[PDB]
């Protein structure tokens, strides 16, 4: 348009151009509105469609198969397609159940081996007490338990020189 | 026959749309608060551009 | 795509400088996923959900302030209606990315699970006391550990016993007052605004950054390119291509820096829900 | 004049004083671009059958202010106080 | 996808885990350029048809 | 500990991100830079003093860059592994000299004791605690006016069975007789919610 170059989709649109004032521009100094020089009339530039790739596995020792997830992107444009929040996975079937979960996607949605499944996740087993205010629960007999922690203290000591 | 100029002498800088936005310019603009110097034939000098007002 | 869009001459310019691409990304993950295990570490640390039951006889307290209201946008306990609010939907679409190679992602946890951990918190800490960290949650009525929670610091236990009243009424009566403090004044939640301005501003001058000559004729690739001769106008591009490597570089060591102390701000916070909140 | 192009802008608005310059704010559009490239420096008003104010412009940096639909309401000038 | 991934990991062996391999882009289809009328042009027959 | 094995997961993170960032700046010495090899004695050899300085000059600017990016991520690592080193020394004089009793710093219960063994690159705690279980739930009561007194339990908590009215610890059940040595006097049963007869 008039010699300034982009890529980019093109959108009717209906804002409030003041007739001898060409183009808008945004906030970060970045073309957001254009005027066609042929009839006068408000156009509108959205970012083409861009984003990673991540590829889900249960591991090579247990299968060979893998889920392809697409980050972003609103995909109706992509050369058992399931839509989330973020991006939409390829591979995977959508289940009504909730486990507590593999190795997560993001947005409260995450996959595992079962063959390949993407759900949402369980914070955990639900369960009410039974508050009233006469009646106290003590115990009766106890357990001795052995908890093993790790901890990192150093690394090794490397020296570069550079001559 | 000075007379203040309290708010007068701002143009479009640039041939650019913009909403809701501070925008910084730097372009040959009339300083707020100035002087404007009242006339009634007279010819006057012309610096890098004039400021003419009119009843 | 930061450095130079959809161009061929300069990404076969920019594919002789090393593997300066490979290490930032790796980074970025890194900050990513702990994130990730900071939310991880503060909330989630109790077993099951525990919920309130109906009955409301808790002796004269009044938690209704803090308990989740069923008829809410979202779960959420009127106060935290009023910390939203405070700060400055979210689901309409997919569209969170600009033109220049700058993508946001979403959090693993989104906020209903967050309200959801923090209502079970506060219930288990209504209705079972301390005795929920260690082991199985056991019912206690309230009154009584108020009582021990008196017998904790010296008083003995028959201060509560005796001025019930005069405790309950102040309890409410600093419930109510809290409510105006956070309300009228703005500048008590200071420390969770910094945080966003500070990222927003460092995203916006590393995005201003782009137009800059840096010792070039053009800020823009394209006409430099289809200006200029392929044998001379190498020259010009490895000047851009520079710039935007420092540019890349300083934004990543910064949110390292800042992240580190994030961090730590967060293993406090864990500390201070861990011993504060399931004990005394 | 810049670097030999003639800049032209203007305004006509109704003004409800009649004693001097009113306070309020008024932009100003441009009209003509011609690059004719003459450098001047004397310049004179002529008539047929009052009182005109002249002012000289100064390079400065200011802060404009846009509303929702791309024009000025208000600007700050830098370097006064 | 496998392969892509054993590649740019550089390794015979993926544990489970969620892997990066690339980035995409929608190419642009074709091109649009426009520019206003062309008005106003020199006369020609003055030197050439006379 | 035998046969599960991936349970020592952050050591072996750390030494993968210092062989990985190793591996990497080792590879950096092979590019180009924009000079005519990534070799200095081939330059050196092919070209002549006065014409040679400029592939020099950008190799060794672009070497330097790369040097001094990975000196300062190692910094970052080091603070990090300090920090770590810290919390580590903590737990050890405050866990391994005594008890705590602070909520869920050494263990998920009451803590006891704990035990140190070393480790490649850091430490590994043995931690023994105490947790509760078989619970069993009664009726209780806030305090016991008897003779128009009201008592109060010195350390325990009143419970019954049904029938009796007993005094037991908090953590276990141990149930005894109420008597006047366990229980301790304070004003009149007319003030107080709960009071039982007995
Ligand atoms: C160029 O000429 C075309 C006609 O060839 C003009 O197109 C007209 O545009 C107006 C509104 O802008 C419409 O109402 C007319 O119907 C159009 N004409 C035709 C034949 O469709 C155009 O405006 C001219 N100017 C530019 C800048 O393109
Ligand atoms: C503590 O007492 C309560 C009430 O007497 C018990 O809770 C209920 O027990 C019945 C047993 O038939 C169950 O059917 C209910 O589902 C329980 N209530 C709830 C809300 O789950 C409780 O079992 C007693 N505690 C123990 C350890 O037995
Ligand atoms: C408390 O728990 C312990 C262990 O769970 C019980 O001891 C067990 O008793 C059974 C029956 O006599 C034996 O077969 C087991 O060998 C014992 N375990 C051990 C480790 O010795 C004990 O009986 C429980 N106490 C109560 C009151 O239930
Ligand atoms: C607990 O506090 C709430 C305040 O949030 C009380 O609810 C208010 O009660 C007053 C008294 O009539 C009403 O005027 C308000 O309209 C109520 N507001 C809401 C949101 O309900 C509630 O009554 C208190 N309950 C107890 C038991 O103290
Ligand atoms: C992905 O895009 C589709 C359509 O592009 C969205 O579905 C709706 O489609 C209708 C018809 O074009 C639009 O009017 C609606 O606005 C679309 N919905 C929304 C929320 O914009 C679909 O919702 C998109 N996916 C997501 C996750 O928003
Ligand atoms: C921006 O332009 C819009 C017109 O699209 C203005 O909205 C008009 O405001 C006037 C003043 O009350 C109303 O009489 C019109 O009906 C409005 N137009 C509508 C609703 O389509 C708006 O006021 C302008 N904003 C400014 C000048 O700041
Ligand atoms: C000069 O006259 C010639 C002869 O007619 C013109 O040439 C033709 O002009 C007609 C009318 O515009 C066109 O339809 C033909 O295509 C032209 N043919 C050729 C071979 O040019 C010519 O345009 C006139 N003007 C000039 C400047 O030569
Ligand atoms: C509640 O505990 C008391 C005390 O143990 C029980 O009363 C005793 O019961 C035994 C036999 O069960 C008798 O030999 C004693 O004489 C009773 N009195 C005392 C003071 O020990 C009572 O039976 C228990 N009630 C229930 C429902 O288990
Ligand atoms: C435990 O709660 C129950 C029910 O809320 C209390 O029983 C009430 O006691 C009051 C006081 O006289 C009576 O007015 C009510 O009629 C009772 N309710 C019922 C359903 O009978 C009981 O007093 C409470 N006990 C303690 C120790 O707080
Ligand atoms: C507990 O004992 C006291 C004193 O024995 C009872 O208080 C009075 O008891 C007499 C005799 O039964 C009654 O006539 C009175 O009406 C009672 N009240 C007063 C104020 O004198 C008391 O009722 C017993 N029970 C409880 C639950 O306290
Ligand atoms: C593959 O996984 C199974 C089950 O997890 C395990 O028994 C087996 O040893 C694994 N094989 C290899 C080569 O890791
Ligand atoms: C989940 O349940 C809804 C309605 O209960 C149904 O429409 C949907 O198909 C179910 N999802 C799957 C994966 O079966
Ligand atoms: C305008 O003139 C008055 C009177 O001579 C003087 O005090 C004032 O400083 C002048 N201001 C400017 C901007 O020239
Ligand atoms: C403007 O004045 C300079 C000398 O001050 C002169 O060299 C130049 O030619 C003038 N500009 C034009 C367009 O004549």
């Amino acid at each position: 348009f008039n010699g300034l170059t982009g890529t980019g989709v093109l959108t009717e649109s209906n804002k409030k151009f003041l007739p001898f004032q060409q183009f808008g521009r945004d906030i970060d100094d970045t073309t957001d509105a254009v005027r066609d020089p042929q009839t006068l009339e408000i156009l509108d530039i959205t970012p083409c469609s861009f984003g990673g790739v991540s590829v889900i596995t249960p591991g090579t020792n247990t299968s060979n198969q893998v889920a392809v997830l697409y980050q972003g992107v609103n995909c109706t444009e992509v050369p058992n397609v399931f839509q989330t929040r973020a991006g939409c996975l390829i591979g995977a079937e959508h289940v009504n159940n909730s486990y507590e979960c593999d190795i997560p996607i993001g947005a409260g949605i995450c996959a595992s081996y079962q063959s390949i499944i993407a759900y949402t996740m369980s914070l955990g087993a639900e369960n009410s007490v039974a508050y009233s205010n006469n009646s106290i629960a003590i115990p009766i007999n106890f357990t001795i338990s052995v908890t093993t922690e790790i901890l990192p203290v150093s690394m090794t000591k490397t020296s570069v020189d550079c001559t | 026959a000075y007379t203040n100029s309290f708010t007068r002498g701002v143009y479009y800088p640039d041939k650019v749309f913009r909403s809701s936005v501070l925008h910084s310019t730097q372009d040959l603009f009339l300083p707020f608060f100035s002087n404007v110097t009242w006339f009634h034939n007279p010819v006057l000098p012309f610096n890098d551009g004039v400021y003419f007002a009119s009843t | 795509m930061y450095i130079c869009g959809d161009s061929t001459e300069c990404s076969n310019l920019l594919l002789q400088y090393g593997s300066f691409c490979t290490q930032l990304n790796r980074a970025l993950t890194g900050i990513a996923v702990e994130q990730d295990k900071n939310t991880q570490e503060v909330f989630a640390q109790v077993k099951q959900i525990y919920k309130t039951p109906p009955i409301k006889d808790f002796g004269g307290f009044n938690f209704s302030q803090i308990l989740p209201d069923p008829s809410k946008p979202s779960k959420r306990s009127f106060i935290e209606d009023l910390l939203f609010n405070k700060v400055t939907a979210a689901r309409d679409l997919i569209c969170a990315q600009k033109f220049n190679g700058l993508t946001v992602l979403p959090p693993l946890l989104t906020d209903e699970m967050i309200a959801q951990y923090t209502s079970a918190l506060l219930a288990g800490t209504i209705t079972s006391g301390w005795t929920f960290g260690a082991g199985a949650a056991l019912q206690i009525p309230f009154a009584m550990q108020m009582a021990y929670r008196f017998n904790g610091i010296g008083v003995t236990q028959n201060v509560l016993y005796e001025n019930q009243k005069l405790i309950a009424n102040q309890f409410n009566s600093a419930i109510g007052k809290i409510q105006d403090s956070l309300s009228s004044t703005a500048s008590a939640l200071g420390k969770l605004q910094d945080v966003v301005n500070q990222n927003a501003q460092a995203l916006n001058t590393l995005v201003k950054q782009l137009s800059s000559n840096f010792g070039a004729i053009s800020s823009v690739l394209n006409d430099i390119l289809a200006r200029l001769d392929p044998p001379e106008a190498e020259v010009q591009i490895d000047r851009l291509i520079t710039g935007r490597l420092q540019s890349l570089q300083t934004y990543v060591t910064q949110q390292l820096i800042r992240a580190a102390e994030i961090r730590a701000s967060a293993n406090l916070a864990a500390t201070k829900m861990s011993e504060c909140v399931l004990g005394q | 004049n810049i670097d030999g192009y003639f800049k032209i802008y203007s305004k006509h608005t109704p003004i409800n004083l009649v004693r001097d310059l009113p306070q309020g704010f008024s932009a100003l559009e441009p009209l003509v671009d011609l690059p004719i490239g003459i450098n001047i420096t004397r310049f004179q008003t002529l008539l047929a059958l009052a009182a005109y104010y002249v002012g000289y412009l100064q390079p400065r940096t200011f802060l404009l202010k846009y509303n929702e639909n791309g024009t000025i309401t208000d600007a700050v000038d830098c370097a006064l106080d | 996808p496998l392969s892509e991934t054993k590649c740019t990991l550089k390794s015979f062996t993926v544990e489970k885990g969620i892997y990066q391999t690339s980035n995409f882009r929608v190419q642009p289809t074709e091109s649009i350029v426009r520019f206003p009328n062309i008005t106003n042009l020199c006369p020609f027959g003055e030197v050439f048809n006379a | 500990l035998s046969s599960t094995a991936s349970a020592l997961g952050k050591l072996q993170d750390v030494v993968n991100q210092n062989a990985q960032a190793l591996n990497t700046l080792v590879k950096q010495l092979s590019s180009n830079f924009g000079a005519i090899s990534s070799v200095l004695n081939d330059i050196l050899a092919r070209l002549d003093p006065p014409e040679a300085e400029v592939q020099i000059d950008r190799l060794i600017t672009g070497r330097l860059q790369s040097l001094q990016t990975y000196v300062t991520q190692q910094l970052i690592r080091a603070a990090e592994i300090r920090a770590s080193a810290n919390l580590a020394a903590t737990k050890m004089s405050e866990c391994v000299l005594g008890q705590s009793k602070r909520v869920d710093f050494c263990g998920k219960g009451y803590h006891l004791m704990s035990f140190p063994q070393s480790a490649p690159h850091g430490v590994v705690f043995l931690h023994v605690t105490y947790v509760p279980a078989q619970e069993k739930n009664f009726t209780t009561a806030p305090a016991i006016c008897h003779d128009g007194k009201a008592h109060f339990p010195r350390e325990g908590v009143f419970v019954s069975n049904g029938t009796h009215w007993f005094v037991t610890q908090r953590n276990f059940y141990e149930p005894q007789i109420i008597t006047t040595h366990n229980t301790f006097v304070s004003g009149n049963c007319d003030v107080v919610i709960g009071i039982v007869n007995n």
